[PDB]
């Protein structure tokens, strides 16, 4: 196989000290105080690394272990422990789902959005929609977003604003949107820019909202199908002709004339009344 | 003879004088000064993240 | 009420009582350092 | 030394816990040997 | 009575529901056993190798090939160098 | 005395201290150096395992020197142990059935963990999973049990 | 329910040990309950009147697995996981002697009621023990190939019943050392074995949840069985439950794994009872020597439960 490679070299990464915004270094909140609110957030500044997949997978101290979280910093592309690493340096593939509490770092997820939105995310709504901004505005955005926005997972629809600067990239799967959003902030697209890789809000398009409210109509539908016997649903939809014929001579019971409620027929149960389960 | 085997280290790992609690105790032992002392050096001022 | 159920009560409402005032003493002043070693284990069985 | 005397308290001692050995028991604090000097600059350092 | 056998033993008359638990999600309750019986179960299960039937002389092999696997411990008398003791943290080859 | 005594009012050590004097120094500037390695690219807790293993090296020396070898006299082995050159706990640790290759004394002291259980590097290598390189928070053991 | 016995109360707790109560006795008068536990100590407690705790005896090591009173009631018998047995002055409340020579845990003793006095303790090194209860040295030892788990003695004091881990109730000879007859049926290990107050019938309850009575007349056919019962599962726990006659013989009861103690009848084999209460593996259920219809059940929910049959 192949070992997980060293990102940056130790030497490079250390644990220093922010730049000084201010005369007294506040140790508790680890913040710099003093001088003038005018500087405040100043600018985000351009990251000190970015990711090849093909180049920086690997394994690490987690393939061993069942349920080990991804890498944040290997997302980050600043990870210099490679296979020593006691978290998994690859790509979220497809069957990397995980819970409403966490991300595929491993970080919690929260009630509510914060204002300025970004972070971990909530767990309030199911976002694998990532909003990036501060693109240089020229006529091909669209093929250089498609090429760099596709190495981090599969892709369901990327829509880009052009003129704005502004695209909004709908992976399929939500940790390799949490992924993308980890890995491409304050990276380069082609120029030296620092790109505003933020977390979504909600497309006000009426179609987009259909699709998403159909989406998650057939995510619970998958759920309940899974939850229920097939002979049940296949009653229960009753598009196949033979499911609705089964559906009348099976609920009757001997008294013609029933068609007996789906709260007796679709019971489930060890005293039911049913070929039950 | 297996079942001889497991009952006798069963019952000696249950009754045991050495394990009074289900577990083995020991003393509170004392560490090396250095340990204190790079504990000390580390967290220094209180000043890292 | 005969002395019976007088007693009765009167072992009852000051057990209950008895159990507030070691709730607020515990409250009022509390023991300086606040650490038990005798972590006694609860044994739960449970049925999915 | 006449105050002192004159005020001799000896009232009813209860069950006193120990502070040190209390944070002994704890896992949270280990003991070893060190100069004095060191322990008078670590404790000064701490208390800064 | 109410524990007598003759009144365990009537059920409970009248038909069944066509359509309780202590806690949200099963029943919960309060047990007492013995530390080494819970021990002695959590080991079986947890122990890779609870079960598989296995005396002293072959588990004393298994665990010299498991011990060949690992690294040279060192020689304690020697302090610097190669051949110096490295001990319990030598880690194991893979 | 561990403590410090000026010139003129410091007792010798016993015969045959200067034989091993190289290597107790050797073993002296290697916790000093192990006090000045960097934190800043490992966890907290792995900043404090050299100390437990150089004083494990600097104990096992000293440990089978005297009984083993047998190399140093009783005097000297305890001036040793009295003066802080080795942990004499940890050793008597070693005399026993079943823990002559223990890391250190925090990895037995059952009172002190969450479910009373030693370390887990007390545990046989063969009741744990391959590919399990376990290394103990406490001092970065990777399994101190006799028959491993 | 109206009154049926002169107790305090119906049913009524006992509580005070920090530890598994592996044993409880009653005494031959049926006014002292000594309990013994997995915290090395005895609570000895008054039944009637006000019910008062009134004795610890603290001598042991290890966990107290047997504790017998003597025939006359002022001296109690101890066997104990420190490898150890251990005679005691309920007067003083100081231990008389100990017993030494045992290499394994003592899981079973048992006292003779009628004719000389003797100790009967079965242990792990497969060894039964005759001890006479005034030197601390043992009159003789029957050793056999495996631990030793209940042991009984007979009334004609000649007879040693022992069940183990061998699935067998093997009857000895004292003045032989060798078994007279081996009686199977078990195929779990013995845990309990009970001689009837009239000395007729044998009770053996074992680790497959089933009580066997059995026919121990000396003429008796090729097999000595009479009757099995069940309704008394053993959970999770392998301890070593114990049951008791009733004075009439009429009745038997076993602790359960489930907190119940189930009472059959001896005779009948009906469940006469099956009585729950306790959060453990109910270690004894004890009938009342004195003509009552009182039950003591011992329960490793560290607790005893004293009630009376309705
Ligand atoms: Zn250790
Ligand atoms: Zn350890
Ligand atoms: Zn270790």
């Amino acid at each position: 196989r192949r070992p997980a490679r060293p990102q940056i070299d130790p030497a490079l990464v250390k644990s220093e000290r922010p730049p000084q915004t201010g005369t007294v270094f506040n140790i508790w909140y680890n913040k710099w105080s003093g001088g003038d609110r005018e500087d405040k957030y100043l600018s985000q500044t351009h990251a000190k690394g970015r990711c090849n997949i093909a180049r920086d997978s690997g394994y690490t101290r987690a393939d061993s272990r069942p349920g080990s979280y991804f890498c944040l910093y290997f997302a980050r592309g600043i990870c210099p422990k490679g296979q020593d690493c006691d978290y998994l340096h690859r790509l979220p593939t497809i069957h990397d789902i995980f819970n409403p509490n966490v991300d595929c770092f491993g970080r919690d997820k929260f009630a509510d959005y914060r204002d300025d939105m970004g972070g971990v995310g909530s767990f309030n709504r199911q976002n694998r929609t990532i909003y990036v901004g501060r693109i240089h505005v020229t006529d091909d955005i669209e093929e250089i977003v498609a090429r760099h926005f596709a190495e981090w997972g599969q892709i369901e629809r990327i829509r880009v604003l052009n003129n704005r600067g502004v695209a909004f990239i709908t992976y399929t799967n939500e940790a390799n949107a949490q992924f993308a959003k980890e890995a491409m902030a304050h990276q380069s697209l082609d120029h030296n820019e620092i790109l505003n890789v933020r977390w979504a809000t909600a497309d006000p398009n009426p179609l987009a909202q259909k699709r998403e409210q159909r989406r998650i109509e057939e995510q619970a539908a998958e759920a309940i199908r899974r939850a229920l016997p097939a002979e049940f649903v296949a009653e229960i939809e009753g598009k196949d002709p033979e499911a609705r014929k089964r559906r009348k001579l099976e609920s009757s019971y001997g008294l013609e004339g029933y068609e007996a409620p789906d709260a007796v027929h679709f019971a489930r149960g060890p005293n039911a009344v049913n070929p039950r389960g | 003879a297996q079942k001889k085997k497991e009952w006798l280290r069963m019952q000696r790992n249950r009754f045991g004088e050495k394990r009074k609690g289900g577990f083995v105790e020991t003393q509170k032992a004392d560490m090396p000064p250095e340990h204190l002392r790079k504990i000390v050096k580390d967290i220094g001022d209180v000043s890292q993240k | 009420p005969s002395k019976e159920e007088v007693e009765a009560t009167a072992e009852r409402t000051k057990n209950a009582l008895a159990a507030l005032v070691s709730g607020a003493l515990a409250a009022q002043k509390p023991k300086n350092v606040q650490v038990n070693t005798k972590r006694e284990a609860t044994f739960v069985k449970y049925t999915p | 030394y006449v105050l002192n005397e004159l005020h001799r308290k000896r009232p009813k001692s209860m069950q006193k816990q120990s502070l040190l050995r209390t944070l002994k028991q704890t896992k949270f604090f280990q003991q070893t040997t060190i100069d004095w000097v060191e322990a008078g600059l670590q404790v000064c350092r701490q208390g800064f | 009575v109410p524990y007598t056998g003759e009144n365990l033993a009537r059920p409970s008359y009248g038909p069944a529901n066509p359509f309780k638990n202590n806690v949200l999600t099963g029943h919960a309750e309060e047990m007492y056993i013995s530390e080494a019986t819970f021990r002695a179960k959590h080991r079986a299960v947890e122990a890779v190798g609870g079960g598989v039937m296995r005396s002293n002389r072959e588990m004393k092999e298994v665990n010299k090939r498991l011990r060949e696997m690992r690294e040279d411990k060192g020689s304690a008398t020697i302090a610097d160098g190669e051949g110096a003791y490295i001990g319990p943290w030598a880690r194991y080859k893979r | 005395m561990p403590a410090i005594r000026p010139a003129s009012k410091r007792k010798p050590p016993p015969d045959g201290f200067s034989d091993i004097e190289e290597d107790l120094l050797i073993f002296a500037n290697k916790m000093k150096d192990a006090q000045n390695t960097p934190t800043d690219n490992i966890p907290k807790h792995q900043a404090q395992w050299p100390i437990f293993q150089i004083a494990h090296q600097r104990s096992r020396y000293v440990y089978e020197l005297y009984y083993q070898k047998q190399a140093i006299s009783k005097q000297l082995y305890d001036w040793l142990l009295k003066n802080g050159y080795a942990d004499a706990m940890l050793i008597a640790k070693w005399k026993k059935q079943g823990y002559e290759k223990l890391c250190c004394l925090r990895c037995i002291q059952t009172k002190e963990t969450n479910f009373n259980s030693t370390c887990i590097c007390r545990v046989p290598r063969a009741q744990l999973k391959e590919d399990q390189d376990i290394q103990c928070v406490n001092c970065g053991c990777r399994g101190c049990a006799s028959t491993d | 329910t109206p009154r049926t016995s002169n107790l305090k109360a119906p049913l009524m707790e006992l509580s005070g040990h920090t530890g598994e109560i592996f044993t409880a006795k009653f005494d031959p008068t049926g006014t002292l309950i000594a309990s013994g536990s997995m915290d090395r100590t005895i609570m000895l407690w008054r039944v009637y009147g006000d019910c008062e705790n009134y004795g610890v005896l603290n001598g042991h090591k290890a966990a107290i697995l047997d504790l017998q009173w003597s025939r006359d009631g002022d001296i109690l018998f101890s066997a104990s996981a420190d490898m150890h047995l251990a005679s005691w002055d309920l007067t003083t409340g100081q231990r008389i002697r100990r017993y030494i020579g045992h290499e394994e845990i003592i899981n079973a003793m048992d006292v003779t009621q009628r004719g000389e006095e003797l100790l009967i303790s079965g242990s792990d090194d497969g060894t039964i023990g005759i001890w006479d209860p005034r030197t601390k040295n043992a009159v003789d030892y029957i050793e056999t190939d495996f631990p030793i788990t209940a042991v009984a003695v007979s009334e004609a004091g000649n007879e040693i019943y022992s069940g183990g881990i061998d699935n067998d109730i093997k009857v000895w000879d004292i003045r032989k050392k060798a078994v007279v007859h081996t009686m199977l049926g078990h195929n779990d290990t013995i845990t309990t074995l009970r001689v009837s107050p009239d000395g007729q019938q044998l009770l053996s309850y074992a680790m497959d949840s089933t009580a066997r009575t059995w026919d121990i007349r000396p003429f008796a056919p090729t097999d000595r069985h009479i009757r099995t019962f069940d309704g008394a599962p053993l959970g999770l726990e392998k301890n070593l439950i114990r049951g008791s006659w009733s004075k009439d013989g009429k009745k038997i009861a076993v602790g359960a794994g489930d907190g119940t103690v189930v009472i059959w009848g001896s005779d009948t084999g009906k469940l006469l009872y099956k009585l729950p209460g306790h959060k453990g593996t109910v270690n004894c259920a004890e009938f009342a020597p004195d003509g009552a219809p009182i039950i003591l059940s011992a329960s490793s929910d560290r607790t005893m439960l004293l009630g009376e049959l309705i």
